[PDB]
């Protein structure tokens, strides 16, 4: 990491915390920091534990994707950038063979 | 600073409330579960209400009603009341001699009667300590001799610093008026006043 | 404007009274395989046949409305299927599944007295369509009182094509995204990424970025 | 009016949302403000 | 200008009030406390508010308040108004030799009556001052010898300059009229009018 | 342009109104002030409201009715009111040789009655100016002589030409049918007509 | 706490109930096909609902009933109930010595009597398992020898464990309150307490 | 699956419908153009609602009652429901001879009676298709010799397969309870059950 | 709330329109997003 | 709706409020749209 | 997640009636100098004693609810008091405050 002292802080928080998928959290009060995980022993729950009132969405059009790249910042290549890309067959085949682009750096 | 009543006024008896009404409000958030529990918080004091109703009056006993009530407004002060269906003086003795432990705090009150005190409370009993102006309600009574044991509702407003007395007798309830801001007297061409009613909370 | 036949004008002029009938081709989603099924649907109050194709009756609840103006937009609909039919909510609810394309046509059918479909295309002598699109999402509402009536929904969203602004789709100089590569066992090969199959034979770009 | 205030104030996510929905019909977000 | 009644014109004698309802209006900010107090707080003027209904009304009557409203109307004046059971004397004297301290203030009064006045007010008496249109009700008296003391409700609205008298009788309320913008009287078959009634409001 | 009636039609007597309602609507925007003062602000017209009521009709006075409300209805005109119990001839003489300053406006009138006329107006009577189709009250009357003034409500929509001259004598409304959008008669099988009624607002 | 009752104390005979509605509450999500159809789907529990008149009471038992829901609310507990004539009895014996098959599951059970048992019951009879709260209704029984089969509504909340016995006679409801924020009672001048009444809900 | 009935249950004549409403259902989307035109467009079924309601209830009738409802719950099957008004044998004969052509559609029905048949129908009758549970009702009917045709009510919802037989006797609505997710009995202390009725509407 | 937020993007535009007018007063507009 | 339309257009402040609360919440402002 | 104590998950299991009591430790604005008094305040329907602090009852009105969510926010709250208790007028003010940061705990 470098940091830009000049950037207000909430900002370089956000961009450091999006460089690794972290969230922050100050409910219990504490500040708490939890990333994302698989994990093996997950709370268990069912419906009728709930009030009953559940709602599911689905937003596949927008956020899917089926082939990346992403770009850097490279030393052997004099810091200069990088542009690293690949596809996926099976998810191409799962979808209807519409390609989509997913950009990153 | 009573109400003024035909206790205090026999002359006055139109004074006499013609019905009464004691609600209790326990305010409460609940909900239903899908599987079927209950589940309830509590915040907030219980308080009661008193509704009360007048017959036709007189103007005699209207104006010494209205020189109660402008007083009570001009001085800020509390309407004190009294309730006869709880006036039974089945409990007597040197109450003043009593003996409450210090540190007592919710629901139940237990008392060193010292064997001084005659009679016994009974469920339903209004029950009051001396150093505070809140009116409980006996849900259950136990002796041990000497010793007494009640259970109270709603829960103790104050931690007992050991100086309250208990007062099974006379207890009235401390209010004001919280229809007082739009009172007024319709007068009918009999002479005579009408429509009065009074809606009263406790406070503290 | 499309010229419809004057034969509906007329007839719609007339009649004060009139049956319509919404029919839906759909296509399933989740098809793992290039090869799909279609479902077809009616909102109307019982089953349809049209091309001999039979539409079912009863699934569907409701139709949004459809604007369109001058300015480019992506033209979205909506509509809803009751949330009660156990195989719609496991049309979604599969973890398999993905619908990024599927196809869904709406024809309009002026239905006379005879149980005839009114002939109103001229291209087709047969009914409008009312819409034509590609899926984009769904979702799930269920309500549950404590008491009394509760209610479940299915929705499902379309759009025309442009249905993400956001995609780039242009070409650009670099040998992996031109073949199409991806990792297998140990090393690159080309793939189905390729725009057109032919492109995996080029290596070209290969030089470019020390070039 | 006041009681307007009062509700919205209150409900503000919904109005956000609603927004939203709109600009990206037409293909825009408020998002832009956030990187901005 | 002066509400007509039958002591303005005694003929008409239909012209008298069947009914009245003088209300207190008295605006506070009230709060409940978790802890079960209740807290209120004064500000904003306490005014009377009085409705009245009248009898029926045969039509030239009818026609002499309705031309006396049309005038209050078109100048832009105040309604004054009597009482009529208030009206009933207790007190009298010449109260132009009564003399009132000035910087008096709170609710309050004392006065020298020099031993001018005769009898006392009654609690629930009328009271004015003569420089200022307000009235207050007493709601108690106490004497000692000639010098009087005078609670009243409200409190007063101004600082005693020194050159006030006292008014017991022929109490004036100054008025507006809140009905005015929709008044219609039906003229029933039998040739009389019905239902005509006032909302009137003190204005300061 | 009259709204039949027994004077027009005796042997129609059904159409005699069973009661009638007059209103004055004088819109006004108003507030009240803490401090206990009331404000307003008067903007647009005052203008008169009427209601009539009809009992059970026979079909031959209904058709004449009918006849005449859509005649009005077809010519787009206005219905001419009578209204009975201000119907008195308190004052009379050569009207038309009366002459009204120009230039007076406002609410006073002063006229040269040049001694012409006999008797006088009272409070309450009606007037109207030869002119105009407005009907105004009178509130108030003097005499000097042969000068009159009266002041009177509303105030005046005109200002005076010098042309106008005085009406004290069968005043007639000048009003068209605010309820007549969805008019219609109920008949029953006894062969009677029920259920009217009429709205009606002046317009000038 | 069981609630009292012309059973647990007979002297206090004006306690028992004047009327009662046994409601079923059954949350479904419905909908109505356009093709006609309307579809059903049980989800979340079914719950009985109980609404209870009393007649009017003396201020005695009506302090015994106060008391008794005063110490309900300190504890938190619940309201056992038994309602009268289910309480008839048809069945009886030693319902000890009845075994059930465990993993029972669905509205059919099947039990062995060894014909200890006496009677049957009727359709419309209530019935509980002793290891769990829930109360359910007898559709129909079948016999066969010593072997029974009941078919109940609802169906059964558990999986029988093979360690249950039926109970046919003194099946009590365990409720919860909801008008309990609000409760509030009215001296009629005769001497009585009159509209008292509960709206008592099962929970689970 | 019928509802107990007098004709069941002779013994039972309480169950006799006090009074039946019948209604038509035809949801519809309809507008009014400013040139007088009315436009409507029909979606969705047409169904029919039946509302039943009965007298007080003694316990045996009652208990058969509870005994039918609660079963349909618990089976979730469907109401079956007579109808006594349309209970006329006017049409009789070997009905399972006669042939419908397949491929009829929409509103009008041809049958080749074959001869066999005896009596007609009439406007107002109750039709139905052997194979499905619609009813529907005679508009019109004409005859050909051996050759019928029917004109019906609503519209078919079903193409003919030329296995479909007419019915024209014993017809049963074949329905299910909306009303029944909060039902419930009153039980007062006569010893009778009151307030019961019925919503139904028919489902297929 | 949630009948809130139904409703609210049911009636998606008039929100937008009343947006663009207090930011028309002040002198902007969202159609900067548009191009942004 | 016609009548919301009418509303929130006389309303509009209070909406541009509550939708400045949300994006303060997340630390945007549409002020960056006034000097933009 | 923060792991409670199971005798607490249990009790909450059971009992259906409960009593909860919000306590709240409050920096006072407008200490001029560093050092700064502290008040303590309850919602609940008495005094309540904790650590030993005597906690005041009655002044509380409201206390919003408080949300969160992956991405970082100022996750903010409000409280509300009564307007007519004439000292936290007064504690607002005063002209010499400030209270840039004063300390909350709930």
């Amino acid at each position: 990491t470098i940091l830009d002292t000049s950037e207000s802080v909430f900002k370089n928080v956000q961009g450091l915390l999006e460089s690794y998928g972290g969230a922050i959290n100050n409910l219990s009060g504490q500040y708490r920091v939890t990333v994302e995980k698989y994990s093996n022993t997950p709370l268990e729950i069912n419906f009728l534990d709930t009030y009953g009132d559940l709602e599911l969405s689905d937003t596949t059009g927008r956020n899917k994707f089926n082939s990346v790249q992403a770009s850097i910042v490279d030393p052997a290549l004099s810091w200069k950038t990088n542009s690293i890309t690949f596809y996926n067959s099976n998810y191409k085949e799962q979808d209807k063979n519409l390609d989509k682009k997913l950009q990153l750096s | 600073m009573r109400l003024p009543d035909p206790y205090t006024n026999p002359e006055l008896s139109g004074l006499g409330f013609e019905s009464v009404n004691l609600i209790d409000n326990d305010p409460v958030i609940r909900d239903e579960l899908p599987n079927g529990k209950v589940n309830e918080v509590k915040v907030s004091a219980q308080y009661w209400g008193i509704n009360i109703s007048y017959p036709e009056l007189f103007p005699d006993e209207y104006s010494v009603l209205d020189a109660f009530i402008l007083e009570y407004k001009r001085t800020g002060g509390y309407i004190d009341v009294i309730l006869p269906q709880y006036e039974a003086f089945r409990v007597r003795g040197n109450t003043n001699l009593v003996n409450i432990p210090a540190g007592q705090k919710g629901s139940n009150i237990t008392m060193d009667t010292q064997g001084v005190l005659t009679g016994i409370p009974k469920p339903g009993d209004l029950f009051k300590l001396s150093n505070h102006p809140k009116v409980y309600k006996i849900t259950s009574f136990n002796r041990s001799g000497n010793s007494w044991s009640i259970n109270v509702y709603p829960d103790l407003f104050i931690t007992t610093t050991g100086a309250e007395k208990p007062v099974f007798n006379g207890i009235l309830f401390r209010t004001k008026l919280m229809n007082g801001d739009a009172f007024g007297s319709t007068l009918n061409n009999n002479g005579t006043y009408s429509g009065i009613s009074l809606n009263l909370r406790e406070s503290l | 404007m499309k010229q419809i036949l004057d034969s509906a004008r007329n007839y719609l002029k007339n009649n004060s009274r009139i049956k319509t009938a919404s029919l839906i081709s759909l296509e399933l989603p989740g098809s793992t395989g290039t090869s799909t099924a279609f479902i077809y649907l009616t909102d109307y109050f019982r089953d349809v046949i049209y091309n001999g194709i039979l539409y079912q009756a009863g699934k569907v609840k409701s139709i949004s409305p459809h604007k369109q103006n001058r300015d480019l937009s992506i033209g979205s609909l909506s509509f809803t299927i009751t949330g009660t039919a156990q195989d719609e909510v496991l049309k979604l609810v599969q973890n398999g599944v993905s619908f990024l394309d599927r196809t869904v046509s709406i024809h309009q059918a002026i239905i006379t007295e005879d149980g005839s479909i009114l002939p109103v295309d001229p291209d087709t002598n047969g009914p409008l369509l009312y819409f034509r699109g590609r899926i984009t999402g769904g979702g799930i509402k269920d309500n549950i009182s404590t008491s009394g009536v509760g209610t479940s929904t299915i929705t499902w969203n379309c759009s025309n094509q442009f249905y993400d602004f956001d995609r780039v789709n242009g070409r650009y100089t670099d040998d992996a995204s031109h073949r199409g590569l991806e990792v297998v066992a140990g090393q690159l090969l080309p793939s189905n990424g390729a725009k057109r199959l032919e492109y995996q034979e080029d290596y070209g770009f290969f030089h470019a970025n020390k070039s | 009016a006041a009681s307007f205030r009062e509700f919205a104030s209150s409900n503000s996510g919904a109005l956000r949302d609603a927004v939203e929905l709109a600009l990206n019909e037409n293909g825009a977000s408020l998002k832009t403000l956030g990187n901005s």
